[PDB]
RNA sequence: GCACAAUCAUAGCACAUAAAAACGUUAGGUCAAGGUGUAGCUUAUGGGUUGGAAAGAAAUGGGCUACAUUUUCUACAUAA
């Protein structure tokens, strides 16, 4: 059904996970 | 303000083993370590002390000869760190057709090196100032008229650099 | 030589499975799912059927390394129940001893 | 079971790195095909039998070079020599049935 | 009747060693193991590799030192370096004993990609424990 | 009487990096027999009392793995041979360790480990907090 | 240059001596690499190409050449979740897996168009 | 020509230091050990076998290189490598308020040529939730975000990571999980109002 | 001297169990765990690929399930 948007690249750039 | 963090001490991998070795000195009634500690194998005289070590080195080199002569029986590696000291050594050059690539392998490994320059010059291949310097050093390390026959080939053939001449 | 011709065949089967391990993995990834449409799954089945026979990991037989016995072998030592006893009774296997309780 | 808990589990799976969208148990198998190593790639499977040919050729070459003494092969050669001297040896390939 | 690792009693004149005079049901009771490693523990791995390596060392040393080996080998395995303790008869001169130990010390190292130690204790004759 | 002079030449430097801290270091040494483990426990506790580490020692329960095989070769299933593998454990609990102290202890501990025993080293590394959790607002 | 090696072998001839202690034996074997690096760590000699966790766990940056709303995403997110929890494969070895899928799906174009769903 | 040399026992001094003959692990050569030790099951009319030619004394691991004098002499030269533990953390009550992050790291050793142990990648993270800056909503969301990884009795969050091949990678990934679990607990989305 | 016994193991004794049980009998079982003495194959009694190795007219050995009310089902520690 409805899907939520998960900020992956933002969290990666924030916590050095890119 | 109260938390105290000490400093770290970085030593070599064998420094602590040297500090352990500094504690024990040489024993008086004990034979050298390289000999077997059994009385039937302890050397009695000095010529015996020399001959036992020479026989042991003869067996070491006899085993290394088998390792170098039959490399395929030791290509399987089981140790993870991949020690290179226990891998067989190869005496064959990789490239045989290319005259430029055939000499850099043969100079490092005497009589066969002498044919490399002839097999390179048979096709009139231009040798640079860096290729024949090691070839002349390969004769100057091992090796009266063959030296003159080699000395005319380093000068008359190409204008080599004198830094690679006098050495 | 080896211990037996069947062990010589089993080492070849294990080498063929080690060579075709990844291809069968990526092909099974196309059959063990329900998201993909069923049209390509039959083509993937024909692709996995076109592979060599001795490539599947089902043809391997865990035989003994000493005497190549197809049955009665332990997986921890890769030894048959006879060679394991022959080496354990001589004290050549550490920690192994006769159970008395 | 509420939408709040479904969304919390969906975001927990996203932050932990599991499957985000709901998938069936039959389709969860492809995750297991890649999360672990296959059977044909394990060191306990593809390195089960040691190379018997290496050991045999090494020991036989060492016996011919004169370092290893193989009593089993020496016994085989002794019995084969006495069999050939008795007169029943190994026939040549190509003349057993015909000749 | 049990016959594993059991030397049958003759008329009373055969010489037997301490390891042969004890039945296999005496291991860890009266006699110990000829090899010591960690693969035979509870949560350890790589046991069959050590078993086949041990059996190769046995079959190799039996041929390397022919007729002059007193008893079985002691294969100790401690921190990546494998020690081989042997009991050898004084049939060969030390000039050849040193050649053999120096040859094996490097052959086994280059064959198993690990450091090996080889120690020989030479005895005048096979030690008799029971009747002789 | 022939004692060498100047035998101690160590190379020890003090780096400016903060030394790592350890809360609890557990050493679980497993073996087949009890005597070697007892002597090794004595050796470890005497090596720890000299460096002043206040080691604690206890004995975890043992684990006996037993199995059954056939006695004869071809056909005899009523008569079996049961084999056994005993595994004894010894726990050495060290507390209040540092990065180089734990290294100098495990150096004199692991280099002198017997052949028939193994060792499981569990280190509890001590840390204050990472950088992105001190006082952040998204 | 050959002369520096020929001068270094003369230094090795005088520095080398028969071993007098078992401590010097292990010192030399440790400097050569025979003895283990004490204190032993089960990752000595293996760096995994110097990669970090963001090269293993995060594999979404390789799914750009795939349909975002089609079933290819539903299928490939599972293989990426597996490759993220696969510690036995390297960051290079996962790449030819995702590239094998990129090549197979882009090679078999007729079945994906005859399946009724649009995919690129 | 046969030669039989007497052992060192006749030459061993009564006051000679022991660590000089056994510096490292040795195979217990009976010629260099002056102690007459009898090991083995005795005969009904006999005695246990002597040390000469005794395989029983050669099977067991000897501790002749680890006597009290040798271990004291070894650690007296090892005292220079270690550092002094700060006494400001004598009790764990101050260690919990100073270093609330605990990293459980496992290490194994085994006799053999291989070193890779698949249990070495496991890195455990233990953090007490009573030492963070979580608010009521951030904590009540973080509890349901982690699930069973956080206990209510002891109030400790545990992170068990095993996905990365390397131990340093698993450590960095566990710290990354801690950072994202602390950060995303403060973000209130639209589906939270229902 | 080998057996018996004692000791050892089931982490305290005692008991019990386990283990052990010699020399020989049954030319007892195993050339198919493995090697083997003797006699036989070598373009084959050797080495590889594919496909099949059924089925029950019937008899019999050992096990599981029962033939119930001290039973069956449900929730559940055993008072429904
Ligand atoms: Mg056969
Ligand atoms: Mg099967
Ligand atoms: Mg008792
Ligand atoms: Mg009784
Ligand atoms: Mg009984
Ligand atoms: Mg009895
Ligand atoms: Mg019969
Ligand atoms: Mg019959
Ligand atoms: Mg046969
Ligand atoms: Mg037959
Ligand atoms: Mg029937
Ligand atoms: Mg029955």
């Amino acid at each position: 059904a409805a899907a939520a948007a998960a900020a992956a690249a933002a969290a990666a750039a924030a916590a050095a996970a890119a | 303000e109260e938390v105290v963090i000490p400093k770290k001490k970085t030593w070599d991998k064998v420094a602590i083993l040297q500090a352990l070795a500094s504690t024990v000195h040489r024993d008086s009634t004990a034979a050298p370590y390289v000999f077997q500690d059994d009385p039937y194998l302890i050397p009695t005289s000095s010529v015996e002390s020399h001959s036992f070590l020479l026989a042991k080195k003869s067996g070491e080199n006899a085993a290394k000869f088998i390792i170098n002569s039959y490399p395929k029986y030791f290509q399987k590696d089981i140790a993870e760190p991949h020690i290179p000291c226990l891998m067989p050594e190869y005496f064959e050059p990789q490239i045989e057709d290319v005259s430029e690539a055939a000499l850099q392998e043969r100079i490092k490994l005497n009589y066969n090196f002498q044919q490399r320059e002839q097999s390179e010059e048979l096709e009139e291949a231009t040798e640079a100032d860096n290729e024949k310097s090691k070839t002349k050093a390969g004769h100057h390390l091992g090796v009266t008229w063959r030296t003159k026959n080699n000395a005319e080939r380093i000068f008359a053939l190409m204008p080599e650099k004198n830094a690679h001449s006098y050495c | 030589y080896y211990v037996d011709w069947k062990m010589l065949r089993d080492v070849k089967r294990r080498k063929m499975a080690y060579e075709y391990a990844d291809e069968r993995l990526r092909i099974n990834s196309l059959r063990k799912n329900t998201i993909l449409p069923k049209d390509l799954q039959e083509v993937a089945d024909e692709e996995i059927a076109s592979l060599p026979r001795d490539s599947c990991p089902v043809r391997i037989r865990n035989r003994c390394v000493m005497t190549s016995r197809p049955r009665g072998v332990k997986r921890r030592w890769r030894l048959s129940r006879i060679v394991f006893r022959h080496l354990a009774d001589h004290g050549q296997l550490s920690g192994v001893q006769r159970a008395m309780w | 079971l509420s939408e709040y808990a479904v969304r919390m589990s969906r975001l927990s799976a996203r932050l932990f790195g599991e499957v985000a969208r709901p998938t069936d148990s039959k389709s969860m198998k492809v995750v297991k095909l890649f999360s672990e190593q296959p059977l044909a790639k394990r060191k306990e499977t593809y390195d089960w039998y040691p190379n018997h040919n290496t050991y045999f050729a090494l020991m036989g070459t060492l016996r011919f070079l004169g370092l290893y003494r193989d009593e089993h092969q020496d016994f085989r050669d002794e019995q084969l020599r006495l069999k050939k001297l008795r007169g029943k040896g190994k026939p040549r390939k190509g003349e057993g049935k015909r000749a | 009747k049990n016959r594993a690792a059991r030397v049958r009693v003759s008329k009373g004149d055969k010489p037997v060693t301490y390891e042969e005079a004890h039945a296999p049901h005496y291991i860890a009771h009266r006699k110990g193991w000829l090899s010591l490693h960690t693969g035979n523990l509870d949560g350890e791995d790589h046991a069959a590799e050590r078993t086949v390596e041990d059996v190769f060392l046995r079959k190799f040393m039996l041929g390397t030192f022919p007729g002059c080996l007193a008893d079985q080998l002691v294969l100790k395995r401690r921190a990546n370096q494998l020690e081989i303790c042997a009991l050898v008869l004084r049939q060969l001169p030390p000039h050849k004993f040193y050649f053999l130990v120096g040859y094996s010390e490097t052959l086994l190292s280059h064959f198993y990609k690990c450091p090996v130690h080889l120690h020989l204790q030479t005895v005048p004759s096979k030690v008799v424990y029971k009747y002789i | 009487v022939d004692v060498p002079k100047d035998m101690t030449k160590p190379e020890i430097t003090i780096s400016d990096e903060p030394d790592t801290l350890y809360k609890r270091l557990s050493v679980l040494v497993k073996g087949h027999d009890k005597a070697v483990l007892d002597s090794y426990e004595y050796f470890a506790v005497l090596a720890a009392k000299e460096l002043g580490i206040s080691i604690k020692v206890h004995e975890p329960p043992r684990k006996i793995e037993r199995f059954t095989l056939l006695k004869s070769v071809h056909i005899f299933k009523k008569h079996r041979v049961q084999y056994e593998m005993r595994t004894l454990y010894r726990c050495l609990e060290l507390e209040h360790l540092t990065g180089s102290t734990a290294d100098v202890y495990l150096e004199y501990i692991q280099r002198n480990l017997p052949e028939g025993v193994a060792m499981e080293v569990t280190k509890t590394k001590l840390e204050q907090l990472p950088e992105h959790i001190r006082k952040p607002i998204w | 240059s050959l002369w520096d090696i020929e001068f270094a072998k003369q230094l090795a001839a005088v520095t080398e001596r028969p071993f007098q202690n078992g401590f010097e034996e292990m010192i030399q074997w440790t400097k050569e690499g025979k003895l283990w690096e004490f204190p032993i760590n089960n990752e000595a000699g293996f760096d995994d190409d110097g990669s970090e966790f963001h090269e293993h766990i995060f594999l979404d940056k390789y799914l750009q050449d795939f349909p975002k709303q089609g079933p290819i995403r539903h299928f490939m997110e599972l293989v990426t979740c597996g490759l993220s929890k696969n510690p036995y494969l390297s960051v290079k070895q996962k790449v030819e897996h995702i590239e094998w899928f990129r090549n197979y799906f882009n090679e078999k174009r007729v079945i994906l168009k005859e399946s009724g769903i649009q995919l690129n | 020509r046969r030669k039989a040399l007497p052992p060192r026992t006749e030459k061993m001094a009564v006051d000679q230091d022991w660590p000089s003959v056994y510096p490292v692990a040795a195979p217990f050569k009976p010629s260099a050990v002056p102690l007459p030790v009898r090991m083995g099951y005795p005969v009904k009319r006999g005695v246990p076998m002597a040390k000469e030619g005794n395989l029983e004394l050669l099977k067991i691991p000897n501790f002749l290189h680890l006597t009290p004098v040798a271990i004291k002499r070894h650690c007296e030269a090892l005292k220079d490598f270690c550092t002094e533990w700060p006494a400001a953390l004598d009790s764990d009550e101050k260690c919990e308020k100073h270093f609330p992050i605990e990293i459980d790291t496992a290490d194994y050793v085994s006799a053999g040529p291989s070193i890779r142990n698949p249990k070495a990648r496991v890195v455990t993270l233990r953090v007490k939730l009573s030492s963070l800056n979580l608010d009521d909503h951030a904590k009540k969301k973080l509890i349901k975000l982690v699930g069973d990884r956080y206990c209510k009795s002891t109030d400790v969050l545990t992170i068990k990571t095993d996905r990365c091949p390397l131990k340093r990678q698993n450590y960095d990934y566990a710290v990354y999980l801690l950072t994202v679990l602390y950060h995303e607990s403060w973000k209130t989305e639209e589906w939270e109002k229902k």
